């Protein structure tokens, strides 16, 4: 049974692989033919597929890390993502849906601290090789508004 | 859980009691005999509002709290509840606080009437320790 | 003393005071968003049945805009003419009638008052005097102009019609891109830490733009060029392929794209004053609403749009390119920050002026894109609604003479 | 031209500045609380024995106010008279003295100096000229009355005696709730996000009770058919609003007992600038309304049961509380009614609220379709403002 | 025995039914014969009895969730709840005291968001007929503000 | 062996004691020649020693304790610690290295709530008599910005 | 007016000079762009060519870098193109600086060499004729640097650092930064007060004794500068854990604690062997920002740098004496809410704004209003 402990332990993972700006490793917790989306509750409400990020493929991801490199300008600044226990909707011994409640703080390297997000992952997670990846994982953002901009993803 | 008298032993000696405060690990394997007859959920109501909880049988005004005890001091700083578990940890832990008191294993009416100047360490003979 | 004294009649030249003064804000509120301007509300697929309604903002100003029973669009001031509260308190649904919370006034949706609860006031005690007349009380109506499903509308009878105020070029390049039914495919906000102006200078801003295009082709041969309005307020920017001229990405999916105008316009990045963008880049569409918040604040609010006719395929490769725009873009992403870095950079020289010198003086349509033009526009533009061109007394300085 | 400029002699018209502007508002603090009026400050069952204080505002100003070993209240401007600190930090407390952190500087229960640190010098450098003398130094002291446990403050030397400000309409219809003592069975403060005066006229706004709250009209609480009046005293600061009598699992919600001899089951009672007293059913409390910023203010609420209610009657008033404070069946909307004017006018600075209900009136009115205490707070306002005609 | 495992995953589910608007689900996390207050720190530190929310049975929840629905006028809002892990303070073999720490976010439909309440949950649960429930929780609030209005329990 | 059940749960207890204003109990967290820091990600990353706290002893912590109580002038306020899952980077069934998020809300007496502090622990945990103890927590911050003063510690 | 002077003593202070906002715009024209020195950082912290940090003299955005001549250059981090912040980072090396905007390139003297399609794209746009780099550019700061100390003025006019400081100062300051520092640590605290109430706190002899409890024979004094503007407080000759205030002899006088000022925003402390540099920037008329810079000497031993490390304890933002003056400033900017209109009484040691023995006396809290008058054209005869 994929159970709420392994995907808690898997979520601490993530976190800390987005929150120490390890975004290289970021597309590993995800499968190669992967969907990943940064959304809102309006557009989830009203069935709207598009994101601020939107990826069919775990190559998508290692693409836009790229971007963040050698390409995209933005205001240096750092994530804490502070994660709730997740809930499982259904799933066995390799499949499972569940939902995780999330909130990231942004500091600037200046020293302001804001709540950046908020909501909760609706995530597909599957087995491969006995560990568990992310099939799939949609960022529903409580608001519909991202201050400035959005340059790490959630 | 009913523990065997030689699991219990090993257990308690992981958990560091042998010699503890003086007492080597016949005392406690002896103590558990007495208090719990080696059951982890033994309860005992005394006629004082205060109830005996656990493996070694610990006091609900004193060290744990029950929620039903009037002038509880819970000086283990643990629900009741986290003595009645099928792992000793907590039991053991609070029973170390206990020993530490000032009057040693005397706490443990069932060690002091049943144990207390016997051959404790024919507790812990046969055992894998 | 005055942090927005302008240096001359020409706008190579802008002062810093003009993004900080407050009194100029609010004079922005009365001469632009409620003067002889068209504020873009929503799309009309947005609120398609009768009774359908967003809320929105003309500049600081809450709006309704409403679908009636006629199929026609009307809106109306969000500002109940009782006492001020918001009439419609949420952003989107469908209703009959607007019925205030607070005393239960009652409006139909052309914003007329219907209802005053207990006029004729409990038995014969209270209520209003027999002079009261719900007629002379209403929030101000707005003119409502739908443009290629696009809704504007503006508080002034005597606005241009929509036609005039975009004028053809405009018209053309707003019906190449909204040739046939869109479908809404997403929703995203952005709060801006900068005052609306450096925002939509930012949209205008083909010297920028051009020079991080210029970089991304790190990662086929293309001409640009940049067409202003007379007015100045309203701008295109475009880059394009000939058609028939002769010869990184892990996932290079993200700009595989597919033939759907007849030109060769790769990107198309079209203003309206004083807040309206439609974008075409590749088949990535949208529009944005530009809204002022405070002196040093702004909203952008992004309107992802498909065909309706799209195949899974082409809405496939409109959902991986939007990647390219948005609070998160490969393209648009620093256009969120920007606005802020003046903003800040110019902490200490609110008395100084920002150089606009890029392709001369000239407000005017050019060849190629490394040119301010349609920057230099948008403030004669602003200077013209503002009343801020030279006057009185600073023109006679200058015109004093006898050469 | 100027948006606080007021349209004729009568309160038919507000202009929608007087909500927005700055400089208006430094008036209020100046005229208003600073000037001819009282403060609500406390209950004296509160701070009930000698050394017991609270802190507090009256307007922007932080106070003190506490008992001393004579049984009487006293309170001050809590701001030290060497470089200005807050002298007490505590929200309550109990004490012999104030002394301020700062330098050590000493004040008494009445806001007397009474030490200064180093004030001879030490080892005979420094200190004080001999010029300088303590008695000359001190916060400003309040005036302070007590009117059925209720404690007042006021800058002014000229206001009239709590019973004169408010009239002998007001003293009777509050000593018709707070008959026999009282105690306080909970706080809580409600931030709105509104400039107070909007706050302060929904509270005086009979027309609003039955329309904004399904409870009232739904429940037959506070329906207008309903027998009840509105009393405005004579200077228009001061009202009360009276009243006389979707499904619930629990009906136990709006279960009451009988404790009022006349039969009256609401009355809300204000004091300008900022006191309510209410009752609804068995529910009691006490607000004191505080400005912040010019589109912000604090409601903070003071629960009370009385003293001698018996298990039966104080779960009552737990029960009926659901119906007021910040999560109220009732004011959880007063809360927000506020914010959505705040918002509404945000374009309409220059145009006016229309208040004509019950006619130009700003007297007492049998029935409750009138907005007669609405134009009386605008009527008290204008004249401490100094903005008649 | 309730431990803190048992008490964590319906913390969850509590949060969960509050922050995705089932709020008819959010009575059956009690008892029938239940109390649920929301008090703060000096109320409680004080001994003071009221709360802003005051319910001695399950029904008067249902009622408050019908008011919330049908009846009272607030500007829509969501909550995210993000809590600490539980805490026993007593029990026995059947019943436990437990404290759990809480922050909830308050999402305005206009996309603001903030920190609109944090405590503890002071909770007495039961198990009857297999399920966790609260025989009481207090939610005991840090501050004794509440911005604008309190419409959602917490 | 340690694990990361037993670290959230000794966190618990540290957070549960500094935000019940329980201070005296704070230096009983760790052991006798432990070390705690207070400092910031800059300081870090760069291999600056500095703390706006700096205790090589458990006597060091217990005496900033006693400062708090009888000597030092601040106004009212409590700490709310929101926690994240512990990563465990070595250890053993007496010592473990570990890595813990961490959230503080400061409310003030007056009623405000801010994020005051963000970051991680770093830790090194040992055994003593059986129960978990901080041989060192260095308490890194997301930002180089403390709001007015730290009173309490982290 | 709430920030009218009572006479030409400074012993009243009006309190709406804390809260009047166009006096908070004259002090950024008369303070920080005036006469002044503003700190900057210090040489160590940009030791090698390119190296430089960002930072603020009142609400302007600096930069400060190191050339190849072994020169400090600091301007205005203001492109000259339509303002934007030219250096985005806190700290880094460059052999240029350019604006992200439109890549418009700068020196490290802060000179436009380069303009992004100057002469157009294809033969297209680009600027006109008339139009010549060197016409543009940021403002350019005067530095000096002293005994390691970097400061920058945008006034021509200014007197040189050591006529600035006076030789007092001078002494003073030397006396701790003879030899090479190494910053230690960096903090920063957000004050919620006007920067003067920090700016008098530190002045504040009067108070050292009595809102820091911390301690409770040996003599104390106060220097005062001509101008009024910085000054020196000094000192000279339970816990279970004493190795906190265990220290080390290391300066030739017996002088255990030495606070020093340079108006309008440097404080240089020595209180035993704890040594640091504040920076006090004004941020809005309420807020202020302080930024410690914690120092030992390149040359301290193991055992001398963990006694630092000990000892900081005692300042900072949890220091056992500094927690205090983080909040102090608070507590006055609100105490005075209602009092707009009234004046602070500034008596102790007399109307005097010179050196004085003895700490009893607010000597150096009237030469700071001495100063800011006369920068500030508010002195009456
Ligand atoms: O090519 C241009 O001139 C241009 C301008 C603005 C944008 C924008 O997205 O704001 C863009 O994508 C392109
Ligand atoms: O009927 C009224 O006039 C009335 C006014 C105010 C309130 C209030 O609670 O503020 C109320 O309950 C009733
Ligand atoms: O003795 C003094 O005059 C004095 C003043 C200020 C400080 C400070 O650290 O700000 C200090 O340590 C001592
Ligand atoms: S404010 Fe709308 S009905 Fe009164
Ligand atoms: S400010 Fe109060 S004693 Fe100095
Ligand atoms: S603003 Fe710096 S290059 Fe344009
Ligand atoms: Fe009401
Ligand atoms: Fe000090």
């Amino acid at each position: 049974m994929i159970n709420e402990i392994q995907i808690a332990a898997f979520n601490a993972a993530y976190a800390k692989t987005v929150d120490s700006d390890a975004m290289e490793q970021w597309p590993t917790f995800f499968t190669k033919d992967c969907h990943y989306r940064v959304t809102n509750v309006d557009n989830h409400a009203e069935g709207l597929a598009a994101g601020i990020v939107w990826a069919d493929s775990q190559d998508m991801l290692t693409d836009r890390i790229s971007a963040l490199r050698e390409a995209n300008i933005y205001e240096r600044h750092r994530y804490r993502h502070i994660l709730g226990l997740p809930s499982i909707q259904s799933g066995d011994a390799t499949q499972a849906s569940a939902s995780t409640p999330f909130m990231v703080l942004r500091i600037m390297h200046t020293g302001e601290t804001e709540v950046f997000a908020s909501g909760e992952y609706l995530d597909k997670f599957t087995t491969i090789d006995g560990k568990l990846r992310l099939q799939e994982r949609i960022a529903v953002c409580d608001s519909t508004v991202t201050d400035t901009l959005m340059a790490l993803p959630l | 859980k009913v523990f065997g008298r030689c699991e219990l032993a090993a257990a308690m000696k992981r958990h560091g009691l042998d010699n503890y405060r003086g007492y080597s690990l016949g005392n406690w394997v002896c103590a558990a005999k007495f208090e719990s007859n080696f059951n982890t959920q033994a309860t005992n109501r005394n006629t004082d509002g205060s109830t005996d909880y656990g493996i070694l049988q610990i006091n609900s005004r004193w060290w744990c709290n029950d929620g039903r005890t009037p002038g509880s001091r819970n000086l283990c700083n643990i629900p009741c509840s986290a003595l009645l578990s099928s792992d000793i940890t907590a039991s053991v832990n609070c029973a170390k606080k206990i020993v530490s008191d000032g009057n040693g294993m005397n706490a443990w009416v069932a060690w002091r009437n049943r144990c207390k100047g016997t051959d404790v360490q024919a507790w812990i003979r046969g055992c894998r320790l | 003393e005055s942090i927005i004294q302008w240096h001359g009649a020409t706008n190579t030249r802008v002062p810093f005071g003009i993004y900080t003064d407050t009194a100029n804000a609010d004079q922005e509120q009365q001469r632009i968003y409620r003067g002889e301007v068209w504020n873009y509300l929503c799309l009309e697929s947005e609120i398609p049945g009768a009774g359908d309604f967003r809320t929105t903002f003309a500049g600081e100003t809450p709006i309704v805009v409403v679908r009636d029973a006629d199929q026609e669009i009307y809106a109306f001031e969000n500002r109940c003419a009782h006492r001020g509260a918001l009439i419609a308190l949420e952003k989107s649904g469908r209703t009959d009638s607007f019925q205030c919370v607070y005393h239960a006034w009652s409006y139909n949706r052309q914003g007329d008052l219907t209802g005053v609860a207990f006029e004729k006031g409990v038995k014969g005690q209270g209520g209003m005097p027999a002079s009261f007349c719900k007629e002379e009380h209403g929030p101000r109506k707005l003119r409502v102009a739908v443009f290629c499903g696009l809704v504007f509308g503006s508080f002034s009878e005597d606005v241009p019609s929509i036609e005039d105020y975009l004028g053809p070029e405009i018209c053309e390049r707003i019906e190449r891109v909204l040739h046939k039914p869109v479908e809404v495919i997403g929703r995203f906000t952005q709060k801006l830490p900068n005052n609306w102006k450096l925002y939509f200078e930012n949209v205008k801003d083909s010297y920028h733009a051009s020079l991080l295009h210029m970089f991304f082709t790190t990662f086929l041969s293309q001409k640009g060029g940049v067409i202003v309005d007379e007015s100045g307020g309203h701008h295109v920017s475009y880059s394009m392929i000939d058609r028939g001229a002769k010869d990184r990405l892990k996932d290079p999916s993200l700009l595989e794209g597919f033939e759907e105008f007849e030109d060769g316009v790769t990107l198309q990045i079209l203003s309206v004053f004083p807040g309206f963008v439609l974008q075409q880049i590749q088949n990535s569409i949208a529009v944005r609403q530009l809204l002022p918040k405070s002196i040093s604040s702004s909203e952008l609010n992004w309107t992802y749009l498909g065909y309706a006719d799209d195949s899974a395929e082409q809405r496939k490769v409109r959902l991986k390119q939007a990647n390219l725009i948005g609070p998160a873009g490969f393209i648009s992403m620093e256009d969120g920050a920007v606005g802020g870095f003046v903003q800040r950079g110019i902490a200490g020289a609110a008395n100084l002026d920002a150089v606009i010198e890029m392709g001369g003086d000239h407000e005017g349509s050019s060849e190629g894109r490394a040119t301010e033009t349609s920057v230099r526009g948008f403030w004669k533009a602003y200077r013209k609604h503002m009343g801020q061109e030279m006057q009185a007394e600073n023109l006679y300085f200058q015109g004093h003479h006898h050469h």
